[PDB]
Formats: structure tokens, C-alpha cells, sequence
RNA sequence: ACACAGGUGGUCAGGUAGAGAAUACCAAGGCGCUUGAGAGAACUCGGGUGAAGGAACUAGGCAAAAUGGUGCCGUAACUUC
RNA sequence: AAUUCCUUGUCGGGUAAGUUCCGACCUGCACGAAUGGCGUAAUGAUGGCCAGGCUGUCUCCACCCGAGACUCAGUGAAAU
RNA sequence: CGAUGUCGGCUCAUCACAUCCUGGGGCUGAAGUAGGUCCCAAGGGUAUGGCUGUUCGCCAUUUAAAGUGGUACGCGAGCUGGGUUUAGAACGUCGUGAGACAGUUCGGUCCCUAUCUGCCGUGGGCGCUGGAGAACUGAGGGGGGCUGCUCCUAGUACGAGAGGACCGGAGUGGACGCAUCACUGGUGUUCGGGUUGUCAUGCCAAUGGCACUGCCCGGUAGCUAAAUGCGGAAGAGAUAAGUGCUGAAAGCAUCUAAGCACGAAACUUGCCCCGAGAUGAGUUCUCCCUGACCCUUUAAGGGUCCUGAAGGAACGUUGAAGACGACGACGUUGAUAGGCCGGGUGUGUAAGCGCAGCGAUGCGUUGAGCUAACCGGUACUAAUGAACCGUGAGGCUUAACCU
């Protein structure tokens, strides 16, 4: 089967709310890290509980 | 007259002499604490909110805490409102215990049954299976032919189809009580009642004619 | 179904799941840190701590265990003799865990497993 | 729940003779068998370990009778008086289900004395 | 299951040597038989001193099954083989003059009093 | 026609078990199959196990499942012996 | 009868019953003797019936391990 | 005719009503038991095996009945392909013959990646026009409905004996739906024992892999059943066909007009569940919010000071939640999951050492050893310090209360 008519531009509804995502509300700032980090989680320079626990 | 909320803790058997096994369901009923009585400067009908529980002091919310505050500093997790018939209740008296069944030992039970996920198309709907050989293949447990040609020419209501099942209300009317212990919060009933271990239910003295 | 089990399905045949935990353990005993995914790490913790516990129990019949695993010479002077006292002085706990940022080429959560006595 | 665990401790026995599968129990029984209560002597070997408590069926099998005869009475029941346990077996299994697939003259239960 | 084409041993004296069941009896759209059921039966081997022949059609009572007797006290009264006694459809009671062994004491309880007097020690 | 779960005559010839170039576990040598990350539903699908019956299945023993070796004793009808 | 209206010839065997298999009788509407008559041994990726075996084929289905279906990422077709 | 599969099976179903069964009424060559045989009622119920593709029929045997018919003689993008059927063969019939034969027998490949309608479950968005958390009504919507065997009533009634009821129960079974996990069986590839072959730890140990889970036997937890339990009732309202009492228009007659007495499983009530997409957005309780201003001829906004969330979403650890959505328990006012120390079930006396013995092998320490999910203690490991969605008591009319 094929699309007999182009849909009214509203019909993408519940795909349109998923077409591009972060999937998180809303990532946190840290005093020793540049890019934002996940709640209860480690930063992109290895900070957890305000102290550095791993190296990159 | 009224009803009690409990906790279904399992099933066992208690026997008779010299034999017959007497299977029995085991229920614990901590005394229902009461939260409200109506027709006493609140509402036009006679009813009691029997309540069981207390919740956790750092997890209880303001709209629930302020709704139990008339009865105390614990959010009793629910109301369970029952209308009064053939009896009376007042704003003073002991928390409601299994002494409701001290002389009335025929009861009725309400609760949700078979909380077992999705089951399967045949495991739910008791269909007849097709041939496993003799040229038949690909179809064995599919729902089958869903109608008939042209004249009705449509799918019927009140038929068998797949979905999410179970955990819906059932009412049992033929039950006898074997033992009660208000000091040890115990109820022992002959046979079986809806839902698995941990189920809450409602148990009432019989009113069926 | 999985209606009783608390394990993880991971990927591939059960004979590979068991072998991969024993291979990562056969490296952790001599490298003392391993990088892998959170599903692999949380199952592996419950495979390495029996092997580190076994190193305290150098008694009759109990010494017969794990002898058919990691059958190489480069650990025989460390397993039991050294891998016991390093934690028999600590009276409980063998591994330090941390969960780490997700892989950008796929979608796995990462983890870091380290021994509580590691000296780099 | 605790009360469901205490409910069995008011119908279970609290001190009894010790026995295991392969022992000679010499069960003295009533088992109704008529309108007036009377004691009978039951013969055979016990094929039960009864660790599961109140509902353990207390199975006994007499391999000395024809092809072998088997019966149950329950471990905590009003149809049994007492057991002697004077003679005791030396077997290497606990269910003994092989007696239901082997001929009695090739499945006689071993004494294995040294 | 004891049902159509189930082959049973006889406890009937000088009785039939191979016999097979047909239908089930006792109720409309009934399923399966056990201890205390009477079923319709056919002769396949009669023995030379038999008073019936191949393809004769009778009834028999089921006295033992490998599934046994239920609901005495919550346990089960167990047995190892499926066995029956052939009945006389014209004169009622067993087709023979005696019965082999004690059979089952369930025949003494309520329903089979005219059978436990013919021979059984129960 | 594909960076294709397919094709291609002969040749060599380890160990343990084996009659062996059968078959399996291994060696020497080779190979890890150029979708990644998760979930563990209906329904399909490679398989294992089944009370207690038992072909009762089916147009029809079609598939499942069993049979299965070495040695002695034993061995029918029909036969050009 | 791979030949025949009536045919499931008809008597009898096999069966709980048997349009199916056999023993037999021969109105072969319209077999028949080298476009041979007719039977065995031996054979067959050969026809049909009976019986013992196998067993979830069936009675009544249920769990146990895995693959796809399910949710995405990257790359992105087919008939209509 | 630039296509519409036809008899049969398996599976999934439905309508009619000239009623087969069930509930009832009536005539009879209705004595009784039965049969012959018709009408009220369509709520419920209604066949297995040998032969045959069988529709149909022939037989055998069950049953509360073995009722009839529609629907393209229901349901092949439903599965099948036994029958009807080409391409092969052979016997007959026909023909000069090729060949023909609804003569006969045998044999004979079945495509698929889902828009809209229909139907089950389940989300987001929007609607309930102040917000957030829980409990509750009722415009409407569905579900159910018995039946063998035997004895007492009764061998009474009836009838020449044989034979054999209304009445109205009592015991004991069957069918069907719903319910639990207590049995007692099955399953049980995170537990143990027995065992063949071969590879591995140098070798002997006894600890492992592969060989169908290599073979076999058990099994905790989880599940499951061939497990064990209950019920559609009763009490009533009103009716059908029908049966009667009283009684008329029509001074009689008659069950009907007035009136009263009944009358079936059908109709109504009782019985169980669903229901605010109920725009036709019902009720009750709890929690949160009641200040201004600049700029602009402005139901259009762009800012500032003052002042606001109840609770959710997110985070995970996880679940007896679950396709994905969506949802429940819990996270320092601390047992959500794991880790430790104990308790228990299962398996069955290990491995060393000791001893006997020619040795295989066995016996004592040893009711040993091994252990998972079963449940008791214990924070050993992890849950740490912010933001976000969400304000300013929400337009108008009518009557009553208080001031």
C-alpha cells in the first residue's frame, strides 16, 4: 500500500514529539567541568561528589 | 453491616478427624483505625471510612496529610467508605477488629483475580488448536476466523481477543469462616479467595437473601 | 519469560556469558582494574569476589577449586599467597565500583571495577 | 507474615523418634477400617524424610508382600499411634522412586555391611 | 487416562486375557474414567476356557489405576497398574464366581456391597 | 550482475578411541563468519521434558519419537536349495 | 477386475461396525492364448489391508534454553 | 471473461422458527406405563467410531435431544488440498486412424512487506474554560439460564396379572463458567549424586570443558495441572397460550366488558461486573495561589520590581509492572537491589587422614560435604550538593443568605 494523499501537517503528532530528543530534564552544572552532566552521575573530566575519581 | 480491609498471607489445610483435609485461606487483618463518620455535622447519609495503614513520615504529601489530620498525624493510605445498614457506629469506640465475625461466620468477599500479565491467546481464551501436521502450518494459536461472509459482514462485540488482562474485581458469596483471633489479627476462611499473596480484598458479614 | 531470574541476558549463548566473566576475572587478578559496560560489570562483581574469597581459604579439599581456570604461570606466585593477606587484613569487601558516561558510538552505560587494595 | 508459620506449630509434633528413608518403623495404626476404633500392626520400610513438616505424607512400602505394597498416613495425623525404629537402614538416596520401575527381586534394598 | 482403546487387566476368575474399552459412560459429554467407574468393553483374547469370544461386547468396573484414590485426608492412596472386573449385563454383578486378590477397600464404602461378598477379604 | 548462509577434478594423511579416508575429543595449521545498543510480549520458530493413556492421528503412519552394536543360543512361509 | 449398468455382485473370512483387503462362485453390458495365456522364486526410492513398536500425531496442553517479531541508532529498498 | 476458488476437513461463528431437547398447555382408540399428535415460548442446549473426499448412505455404539433450514448450500490476502481436474499409465467402449470418452482405476506444485471500515488492548494531544492530590455518583453498557442414576413419597394410584404415576424430596454423579495454589502430579539449562568417551590443570589426585542440556537419577525457588472449590438459585411483580370463579352489553349465555384467582425456562425485579469522550464534563474532602508598574490607541504584547506552588516529570536502585507507552515499592526522618553472618529445603556421608585387602574397591572420623531463588539478623556496596513543567483567588446572568 502507498500514500494516496499527503497528510494534514498535524498528523505527525506523537512522532513529532520524538523526532529529536535529549530524553532528560535538564542536566546539571559543576564548578570544575565545562559541559553539563547527568543527575547523580560523573562529569566529562571525571568529577563525582565534587572530587575527581577518574582520568581522561 | 460494614466491611474490613486485610492482607492475604497464603493458603494451607487444617484437617478433620480421622480425615478430610479442609483447605483454608490465611488472612491477617490489623484493626481498621477509622478516619470519619457521616450524618454527624458532615453529609446527608450514614457511612464510615474504616482505613488501614499509616505511610512514611518523609514520603507523605500535604493534600493527604491534611485529609487525615482530623483523625491524627498519620496518612492512613485510603478511606474505604461503607454505608450503614441494620446497625450503628459512633466517633468513639475501639479500632474495628475481626470480632465482627465472632457469631456471624458466613461472609462475602470482593477482590481482584488472576494478576498474571498477558497469559497468551490460548492460555487465556480456552480455544481448540489446529493440526500440528497433515499439511497445516503457520496457524495454530492465532484467534481464528473473526466473522463470516458479507451479510452480517463485521466483527462482533462480546468475542475473544488479545490484550492486557487480569486484576479486575470478582465477588464470592458462598464462604464460611473457620477461626478468628482479634489479639493476633488472624482470619481463617474455608476454601480460596481472588488474587495472589499480598492482596488487600474486602470481607463483609453476609447480607444475601 | 524470565519470571524468577535476577541475572542479565547480555548477548549470545550462555556458554559465552560464563566464559567472558571468567576471562575478565583472569585479567582483573593481574591488572587490578577493568573497563566494561554496566550489565557486564554488575554480573562480573558476583564472579570475581568468590575467587578473591577463595584466596583466604587455603585448607584441605578447598584448595581444589579454580585450579582449572586461568591455567598460566604468570599468576601462581600471587593467587592464594598474595591475594589472601591483602584482604584478610580488611575483614570485608574486595571491589570498588563506579558507573561511567555512555558510549557515543552506541548506547551502553559504562562502569569501572577496581580492587580495594590496588597500588598503581 | 509470622502467624502462618505459628499456625502449623499447634498441630505438628514437638518431640518424636528419629528416622530416615530405608528405616523399619513398625507403625501401629487405626486408619478407621470399621465403625469401632481398633489398633493394627503395619509392616514395611519408610521411604520418607518428612522435613517439609505438617503435610509430609509419611510413605511406607512393604517390598516383602508380592510385587510390593505402598501406603501413606501423614507425619502429624490422628490415625497413627507410635513407631519403634529399632532396625534402621543404610541407603544412598532419599526418594527411592526406582522401586516403581524395577522388579522387586533386583531392587531388594542393600544392607552393605563390612 | 482411561478412555476408548485403553487396555485393562482382569481380576475376574477364569476371565478374559486381553480386553479394550469403548466410549466412557456416566454422564453426557463425559470425560475419562478412574476407580469406581463402570465402562463398556470389548474382548480381543478370551482364553480357551472362556464362555465369550473375540468381538463380544460387555461392561467392566475399574478397581485399580496407576493414579490411585484421592481425598482421604489431603494425601493419595497409590497403586501401580490399571485393573478391572467384567460384569454380567443380563444378571448384574461380576461375570465370574470369584475375584483375584483383595482388590480395593473403596468397594466396601457405599456402592459395591454385592461385590465384596462374592470373594473379597475386604 | 551483489566485498553473496551456494559451486570447484585429483593430491598429502599425526594422536586417543576406531575396521576406517566412518564418528568424536584434540594437536600441527586454520577460522571467529566486517550491523551496533537494549527489552524478554502475543504469534511464529531451532530444540529439551512430561502425569496417565496410546495411533485413538490422517484422505494416507505425513512429521515428532523410537529402532540401531558385538557374540552365542534360536529361527517360519515360499524357494531355481 | 485400473474390463461391468444393477454394485458396497453374492455366500463366507478378517472387524465393536468395514463402499476399503482376502477365500470363493462365474449373466467377462463388451476377459482369453507370441500387439501371447498365466503363476512362482528374486527385485523395487512399487500398490493395499491387519497386528507388535515409537511416541504431545491425538486426548488437554504446560514449563524449560535460544532466534525473529518488540524499542531505537547508522545505512536505507519493493508491488501499489 | 483487460477473472468471481468449487464439494470435503480443521479452526472461528451467526441468523431464522414450520420447536428436536428443556419450561408449559391440549386432543386421543388418554386405564396405568407409553405411543399417536397439535400449539405458547427462540432464554439456554443439541454425536462418537468402522467403510467413503464424502455432502448422502450402510452399520456399530453412546445421549438431557441426537431439530430443520438460511447465510454466493457462512469463515482458502484463514490454513489444507482428500473430491471435482490438464500434463504420465493402463483395461474397456468408439473410430479407417490420429484421437475422443461426466467410462474406470492410479497419480498430480496453492504467491503476499496492511491505507480506510470492523474489533481487543493501550498512549500522547485536546476538551471539563483557576491549579494540584484522593474518595464518590449514574445517561447508559454487558454477563448468567441445568441434567443423568437410584431410593423414600410408592409397587401407592391405575389395570385381568405382567407392568407401573401426579405428588416432592433425599442421596450420588455429569456438563459449563469462574476462583485459588492449599494438596498431589508434571515442568524445573543460577543445587547435589551416579556415569561413558576424550581434551585440560606437567604427572597422580578431583576440579573443569566438549560430546543432544553427551547419558541417567532426583530437586529449592518460579511456573504449571491430569489438582480442589463454588455458583446461575431462592423470595416476589406482571404476562403468553391456557384453566377457572363471579358477571355483562344481549334480563339467557360466556374466562372479560367492570371485577378477582392463577398461569413458562420467555418479560420485570432480585444476582455479578463496566460506566464523566456523560462537550449532556454530576458530587465530597484535602493541599496551592488574592500586589503593583513602565512602554504601545493595546483581549496584541515587550520588559521591571514585588510575589507563587500543591504536586509531578527527571534521577535511578528495582518490581509478583510491562511489547512500547504507561504504572507500583524505595533512596539518611534510610533494608529498593546487591554484599556479609545465620536459618531452611534439596542432594546423600564427600576430600584428606586413618584402616582392611592381592587389587578393583570398601569402611571410620561423618546425618559428611555441597548450595540457588526459600526467610531471620546486618547499612558491608550504591542512591551527594542544583535546575524544569506548575502563580497573582480565574468572564457574565438569576434567586436566596449575611452586612
Amino acid at each position: 500500500a502507498v500514500q494516496q494523499n499527503k497528510p494534514t501537517r498535524s498528523k505527525r503528532g506523537m512522532r513529532r514529539s520524538h523526532d529529536a530528543l535529549t530524553a532528560v530534564t535538564s542536566l546539571s552544572v559543576d564548578k570544575t567541568s565545562g559541559e553539563k552532566h547527568l543527575r547523580h552521575h560523573i562529569t566529562a573530566d571525571g568529577y563525582y561528589r565534587g572530587r575527581k575519581v577518574i582520568a581522561k | 453491616m460494614i466491611g474490613l480491609v486485610g492482607k492475604k498471607v497464603g493458603m494451607t489445610r487444617i484437617f478433620t478427624e480421622d480425615g478430610v483435609s479442609i483447605p483454608v485461606t490465611v488472612i491477617e487483618v490489623e484493626a481498621n483505625r477509622v478516619t470519619q463518620v457521616k450524618d454527624l455535622a458532615n453529609d446527608g447519609y450514614r457511612a464510615i471510612q474504616v482505613t488501614t495503614g499509616a505511610k512514611k513520615a518523609n514520603r507523605v504529601t500535604k493534600p493527604e496529610a491534611g485529609h487525615f489530620a482530623k483523625a491524627g498525624v498519620e496518612a492512613g493510605r485510603g478511606l474505604w467508605e461503607f454505608r450503614l445498614a441494620e446497625g450503628e457506629e459512633f466517633t468513639v469506640g475501639q479500632s474495628i477488629s475481626v470480632e465482627l465475625f465472632a457469631d456471624v461466620k458466613k461472609v462475602d468477599v470482593t477482590g481482584t483475580s488472576k494478576g498474571k500479565g498477558f497469559a497468551g491467546t490460548v492460555k487465556r481464551w480456552n480455544f481448540r488448536t489446529q493440526d500440528a501436521t497433515h499439511g497445516n502450518s503457520l496457524s495454530h494459536r492465532v484467534p481464528g476466523s473473526i466473522g463470516q461472509n458479507q451479510t452480517p459482514g463485521k466483527v462482533f462485540k462480546g468475542k475473544k481477543m488479545a490484550g492486557q488482562m487480569g486484576n479486575e474485581r470478582v465477588t464470592v458469596q458462598s464462604l464460611d469462616v473457620v477461626r478468628v483471633d482479634a489479639e493476633r489479627n488472624l482470619l481463617l476462611v474455608k476454601g480460596a479467595v481472588p488474587g495472589a499473596t499480598g492482596s488487600d480484598l474486602i470481607v463483609k458479614p453476609a447480607v444475601k437473601a | 519469560m524470565r519470571h524468577r531470574k535476577s541475572g542479565r541476558q547480555l548477548n549470545r549463548n550462555s556458554s559465552h556469558r560464563q566464559a567472558m566473566f571468567r576471562n575478565m576475572a583472569g585479567s582483573l587478578v593481574r591488572h587490578e582494574i577493568i573497563k566494561t559496560t554496566l550489565p557486564k560489570a554488575k554480573e562480573l562483581r558476583r564472579v570475581v569476589e568468590p575467587l578473591i574469597t577463595l584466596a583466604k581459604t587455603d585448607s584441605v579439599a578447598n584448595r581444589r577449586l579454580a585450579f582449572a581456570r586461568t591455567r598460566d604461570n604468570e599468576i601462581v606466585a600471587k593467587l592464594f599467597n598474595e591475594l589472601g593477606p591483602r584482604f584478610a587484613s580488611r575483614a570485608g569487601g574486595y571491589t570498588r565500583i563506579l558507573k561511567c558516561g555512555f558510549r557515543a558510538g552506541d548506547n551502553a552505560p559504562m562502569a569501572y571495577i577496581e580492587l580495594v587494595d590496588r597500588s598503581e | 507474615s509470622n502467624i502462618i508459620k505459628q499456625l502449623e506449630q499447634e498441630q505438628m509434633k514437638q518431640d518424636v523418634p528419629s528416622f530416615r528413608p530405608g528405616d523399619t518403623v513398625e507403625v501401629k495404626v487405626w486408619v478407621v477400617e470399621g465403625s469401632k476404633k481398633r489398633l493394627q500392626a503395619f509392616e514395611g520400610v519408610v521411604i520418607a524424610i518428612r522435613n517439609r513438616g505438617l503435610h509430609s505424607a509419611f510413605t511406607v512400602r512393604k517390598i516383602s508382600n508380592g510385587e510390593g505394597v505402598e501406603r501413606v498416613f501423614q507425619t502429624h495425623s490422628p490415625v497413627v499411634d507410635s513407631i519403634s525404629v529399632k532396625r534402621r537402614g543404610a541407603v544412598r538416596k532419599a526418594k527411592l522412586y526406582y522401586l516403581r520401575e524395577r522388579t522387586g527381586k533386583a531392587a531388594r534394598i542393600k544392607e552393605r555391611l563390612n | 487416562m482411561i478412555q476408548e482403546q485403553t487396555m485393562l487387566n482382569v481380576a475376574d476368575n477364569s476371565g478374559a486375557r486381553r480386553v479394550m474399552c469403548i466410549k466412557v459412560l456416566g454422564g453426557s459429554h463425559r470425560r475419562y474414567a478412574g476407580v469406581g467407574d463402570i465402562i463398556k468393553i470389548t474382548i480381543k483374547e478370551a482364553i480357551p476356557r472362556g464362555k465369550v469370544k473375540k468381538g463380544d461386547v460387555l461392561k467392566a468396573v475399574v478397581v485399580r489405576t496407576k493414579k490411585g484414590v484421592r481425598r482421604p485426608d489431603g494425601s493419595v492412596i497409590r497403586f501401580d497398574g490399571n485393573a478391572c472386573v467384567l460384569l454380567n449385563n443380563n444378571s448384574e454383578q461380576p461375570i465370574g464366581t470369584r475375584i483375584f486378590g483383595p482388590v480395593t477397600r473403596e468397594l466396601r464404602s457405599e456402592k459395591f456391597m454385592k461385590i465384596i461378598s462374592l470373594a473379597p477379604e475386604v
